[PDB]
């Protein structure tokens, strides 16, 4: 992403949807479950706080932090080597390798018995209220407002108290706005591009870079001369 | 030398590969421009493989 995500409270949105003589019923009750379901329905990583939490694992078995929602890594804590998925079906069942995780709800399944691993997630941005917090950027917030205001259009239409005509170009819109958002947060900057061109050309190819935190992912490779 | 007394020099003995009072223009200088346009474009070529 090029720009940075500055942060604003959430009735920033409704300061813009209110514009709207026919958006006036919108309430921040309203605007918090939208801007969820647009922030899941885009899936953008830029959006989400990323943290570190080391838990214990009592027996093929873990505590999961409370704000999680995905997962970039697992790891050891006292070696570092990263987990990868089990695909084990079963881990810890006795009859009569290298270690993974499998994680479903608040519990993370290893296939450790009693280690410390670190997890590194991805949790929302919260306000001083225990509320979402949003990116100011305008193409953001536009993308957002559409979202919204296509939704209550849509059931607005459901009741016929909207042409259909309103509703396709709100759709239109909308659409458009939300490849461009999708556009903006996801292509990379110079510093993303010079890491991704340092992860591109290798005279010898790198492929071990999950053992690490991708730590050297965007590593020159630098070759001796002789 | 047997006639002329003033024919004397030192040990040093040797010769220039030159033309007509020139400064030599050896082998390897005229085969360095195209060692160096080779090294240039295998430089690119070593580029080309690691992408």
């Amino acid at each position: 992403m090029v720009n940075n995500i500055n942060w604003v409270k959430l009735p920033v949105i409704l300061d813009r949807l209110l514009r709207h003589p026919l958006l006036t019923d919108l309430n921040l009750e309203t605007a918090i479950q939208y801007t969820l379901d647009f922030i899941s329905a885009m899936g953008l990583p830029n959006v989400y706080v990323d943290k570190i939490e080391t838990i214990d694992i009592k027996e093929y078995r873990g505590e999961l932090p409370c704000d999680l929602i995905s997962i970039n890594q697992v790891r050891l804590h006292k070696n570092g080597i990263a987990l990868r998925a089990m695909t084990d079906n079963f881990n810890a069942y006795p009859t009569h390798g290298e270690p993974s995780f499998k994680t479903q709800g608040r519990v993370i399944f290893t296939s450790i018995k009693h280690e410390k691993v670190d997890i590194s997630y991805k949790a929302i941005m919260l306000d001083d209220e225990g509320l979402p917090l949003i990116p100011d950027n305008p193409i953001f917030l536009k993308t957002l407002e559409l979202y919204i205001k296509k939704e209550w259009f849509t059931i607005l239409f459901d009741m016929g108290k909207i042409s259909p005509a309103v509703l396709n170009n709100t759709q239109q819109e909308y659409a458009f706005k939300a490849g461009q958002c999708n556009n903006e947060f996801v292509i990379p900057s110079v510093s993303e591009m010079e890491a991704i061109t340092n992860m591109w050309n290798q005279l010898i190819p790198r492929v071990t870079e999950f053992r690490r935190g991708f730590k050297n992912l965007g590593d020159k490779e630098y070759i001796r001369v002789h | 030398r047997l006639n002329n007394p003033s024919r004397c020099h030192f040990g040093i003995v040797g010769s220039i590969y030159n033309l007509n009072d020139s400064r030599p223009f050896s082998l390897v200088d005229m085969m360095k421009p195209y060692n160096y346009l080779y090294d240039a474009i295998h430089d690119r070529l070593n580029k080309a493989i690691a992408s």
